[PDB]
């Protein structure tokens, strides 16, 4: 939403490998891309994001929602 | 005609018994191996169980390598060890300087010791409070060479087998291959690990630690349970069994193994399907001979979807009934498929089959006959013993009934 | 040649000599010293001097992609692969299928990989805060089953403990399963990273007063195949590795023991030994090991072949680097043809283990 979604963008390209907004998916990825992407943002923001939500973190948009819902942002 | 190769002994230290009567009664019953983590301090991981061997006392099982000399894997591989050649009925005149093979299989070796070290290093903010008894003791290797020096047996190929959660079966395997050989008439084998927090935080980042129960082939199920121990076989050729009179367990009929080529850490249904067929073949079995699969079955979506995949492209629409040990033990790593090959070897010997415990639905993408919750008395002759591990790492052992 | 003998037809390797079989033949001629100084990049170490391989970079020598959370283990293993089965232009030179197998030896694998991974469970601040991406390069297996992924090897992949003596721990297994028929080739070697973990462990380990560790690093990788079916020129024949346990904390007596099995296994004398290669650990128990040898075979067998303490301690390495370095001599005098070599290791764990090869 604001220059978090910035730190998210370059969080998930590290660890996914591309560099432009958008689909998880067909975009490289691989069950432990995405597993990478959801333990660097717990880190990042010291919050807890449930595994069992990895299924719904698909765009570089969809996990926005996830990291923000589970931050209380 | 080749070798004939018998097990004359179990050494079992379980989360659901010490020793084989004990363990025999656990498998019968569907005891389950979970309780609170005492090992390490769990704050912060959101969950507390395991399944950890509750009563260890090792001074009663080893007499002659200082405790210290070993940290707790190397601790539960030497009293399994002890405990295996005692059910053998083994004397000094039965091994000493005799030629043996003795492996034992790791996934984590003293890993605990590691953090311990570290937890020193941490505290002073400085390397040189490091214990040296510690650092001394880590390297994999120790887990087999401290049985050569418990034992008093000088003349021994020492093998730690390194291949994570497959290791058991690969060292039974070696063994096999060993006596098959010629070059040795006896074999110590199998695995052992203890519960750490490396194991711990490793499955809890991966998201396969259970909040709950371990449930494999369960429609619901979430993940593993660390645990820990360690079984010993102690393999012989037949003639040496027969000739001083050794009651015999059951018959290693062979083995096979297989590497996935594929991923890192995911399961693969092509390779564990050739695992199983070179076993099958090794064996000299049929498929339809085989009376039930003791599946390596983590409890993990992964591991449960693709074995039984694996299992039905092998064996088709009806396959033997299907069991998960782990059900009962949780994951105890490098000793898993040493004490799953036990369980199988009691199974053909007293006729049961161990139930695949806190199961309320079967996946309907794992149509298997999983023996839900209770053993079932059955003719069993015939017993194949899956394992695989990370690094595509896949072995498959096949255990028979001696005369 | 006995019926089934495995046989060395091929051999690479990466050590502080450098990458390639070529730099190794190089040191191992002109008896080079390897030792420099450690990047101040590393942090902290105990000892100012190490035996690193020159110029080993992951990212350079196996490019950018899966290559960032890769370990130094690893990397060396995948490295030497690419030495033993492709030619210069990086097709395949060495046919494999489903019947090559793989035996890795090692120490205790990644200890950087599993102390980072724990040092961030215990300073981040929830325990579970470790690096996902890095999780699979801490298993001991990861080496091996990367060189199974990297060149499509789908058959018996094994990695094995032990040390100094892995290679050789490694190569009986390799011998023992070929026997069985469960491959036809094999891929046997033994690595080992330098790392800091691996350097701070050392001087824990170490008595006041005892010499600094001088630690190397490095892999050698060995293609085996059956004698009466080789695809290429025999470099050896593997006729007996012999191991034991010393049990009695005399390992001069175990060495004398292991190397007298060893030799009547391959129906060979004393006498007929035109190399031997100790492992030259920096201890009492490989001064002991020199000793054993020297009251056993010629005199001239243990000047045949440059000291390994030059490589400085190589660990899981050492028995590997020792095969080669045989194998670069034997290379460099065509008076090898038909003789015996003997290399012999101790580990600190307690083994002792010895191979007689006859070089081709
Ligand atoms: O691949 P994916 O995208 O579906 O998700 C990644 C994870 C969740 C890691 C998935 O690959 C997975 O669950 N892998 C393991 C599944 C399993 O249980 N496999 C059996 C392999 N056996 C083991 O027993 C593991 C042993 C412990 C190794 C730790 C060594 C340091």
């Amino acid at each position: 939403a604001p220059e978090r979604l910035s730190r998210i963008r370059e969080i998930i390209a590290e660890n996914i490998d591309v560099d432009l907004d958008g689909f998880i998916d067909e975009l490289g990825a691989d069950s432990l891309k995405l597993i990478d992407v959801l333990s660097a943002l717990e880190m990042e923001y010291s919050i807890v994001i449930d595994m069992n939500e990895l299924p719904k973190m698909t765009n570089v948009e969809a996990t926005y929602q996830v990291t923000a819902a589970a931050a209380g942002w | 005609a080749r070798r004939r190769v018998v097990l004359t002994g179990f050494g079992v230290i379980s989360s659901i018994g010490t020793g084989v009567e004990e363990y025999t009664a656990g498998l019968r019953a569907g005891r389950s191996g979970a309780r609170p983590i005492t090992r390490f301090d769990t704050e912060g991981f959101g969950q507390n169980t395991a399944c950890e061997v509750p009563d260890f006392e090792p001074g009663r099982w080893i007499h002659h390598v200082p405790l210290d000399d070993m940290g707790r894997a190397g601790q539960y591989a030497v009293a399994a060890a002890r405990m295996a050649v005692d059910d053998a009925g083994l004397t000094e005149d039965d091994l000493g300087e005799r030629q043996a093979v003795i492996t034992v299989g790791t996934t984590d070796g003293e890993s605990h010791d590691i953090a311990v070290l570290l937890e020193q290093e941490l505290a002073a903010g400085d390397p040189e409070a490091m214990d040296p008894v510690l650092a001394r003791r880590i390297n994999a290797g120790r887990l087999s060479t401290v049985i050569a020096r418990e034992l008093r047996m000088p003349n021994v190929e020492a093998t730690t087998v390194t291949t994570a959660c497959a290791a058991g079966n690969y060292s039974v395997g070696y063994g096999l291959d060993s006596i098959r050989s010629g070059e040795v008439d006896i074999a110590l084998c199998g695995g052992a690990d203890a519960v750490c927090r490396k194991a711990f935080a490793l499955f809890k980042r991966f998201g396969a630690l259970t909040p709950d129960v371990v449930r494999p082939f369960d429609k619901d199920r979430q993940g593993i349970l660390t645990g820990e121990g360690a079984g010993i076989l102690v393999l012989e050729s037949l003639e040496s069994a027969l000739a001083r009179g050794a009651r015999i367990h059951a018959e290693v009929l062979g083995y096979g193994l297989s590497c996935d080529a594929a991923h890192p850490t995911a399961p693969n249904r092509d390779g564990i399907a050739r695992g199983i067929r070179l076993a099958l073949d090794d064996a000299g079995v049929e498929q339809e001979e085989i009376d039930f699969i003791s599946a390596h079955g983590t409890g993990t979506k992964a591991n449960d979807k693709t074995e039984s995949a694996a299992i039905v492209d092998v064996y088709g629409d009806a396959p033997p009934r299907t069991v998960a040990v782990k059900s009962m033990l949780g994951h105890s790593m490098g000793a898993a498929s040493a004490l799953g090959a036990i369980a199988c070897g009691l199974a053909i010997e007293h006729g049961f089959i161990p139930p695949t415990i806190n199961h309320r639905e079967t996946d309907p993408d794992c149509p298997l006959d999983v023996v839900p919750n209770r053993a079932v008395e059955a003719d069993v002759r015939i017993v194949q013993n899956n394992s695989s591990a990370f690094a595509g790492n896949n072995a498959v052992l096949i255990l028979g009934t001696y005369g | 040649l006995p019926p089934g003998t495995p046989v060395i037809t091929g051999w690479s390797a990466v050590s502080p000599y450098g990458i390639g079989r070529a730099e190794f033949a190089a040191g191992v001629r002109a008896g080079a010293k390897t030792a420099v100084k450690a990047d101040a990049g590393l942090g902290p170490l105990p000892s100012s001097d190490v035996c690193t391989v020159p110029g080993f970079d992951i990212q350079e020598q196996l490019g950018p992609r899966g290559t960032a959370k890769m370990d130094r283990l690893t990397a060396l293993a995948l490295v030497a692969s690419d030495g033993l089965l492709l030619d210069a232009d990086g097709n395949r030179a060495v046919a494999t299928d489903e019947l090559t197998g793989v035996v890795l030896g090692i120490t205790m694998g990644s200890l950087e990989n599993v102390t980072d991974f724990l040092r961030q469970s215990y300073t981040n601040a929830r325990p579970f805060y470790v690096d996902a991406g890095r999780i699979p390069f801490g298993s001991l297996n990861h080496a091996a089953g990367a060189t199974a992924i990297r060149h499509d090897l789908k058959g018996p992949n094994t990695t094995v403990a032990g040390g100094r003596v892995s290679g050789l721990l490694a190569l009986n297994y390799a011998r023992r399963l070929m026997g069985q028929g469960r491959a036809t080739k094999y891929l046997v070697g033994s690595a080992e990273e330098f790392s800091a973990a691996h350097a701070w462990f050392e001087h824990t380990a170490t008595a006041s007063g005892d010499p600094a560790p001088l630690l190397g690093e490095g892999c050698g990788l060995f293609l085996v195949e059956q004698a009466e079916a080789a695809e290429r020129p025999p470099l050896a024949a593997v006729l007996s590795v012999e191991t034991r346990v010393d049990i009695d904390d005399d390992p001069g007596a175990a060495v004398t023991a292991c190397a007298r099995r060893a030799l009547r296994r391959a129906g060979v004398d004393a006498g007929e030994v035109w190399a031997a290669v100790p492992c030259a650990a920096p201890t009492a128990a490989g001064r002991a090991e020199h000793e054993a040898l020297a009251a056993l075979v010629p005199a001239d067998a243990l000047s045949r072949v440059p000291s390994m303490e030059l490589l400085g301690d190589t660990g899981a390495a050492s028995a590997s680097f020792q095969i080669a370095a045989v194998l670069a001599a034997a290379e460099a005098d065509a008076d090898s043809r038909g003789r015996i070599a003997l290399v012999c290791a101790v580990d600190r764990d307690g083994a002792v283990a010895v191979a007689v090869l006859r070089l081709i």
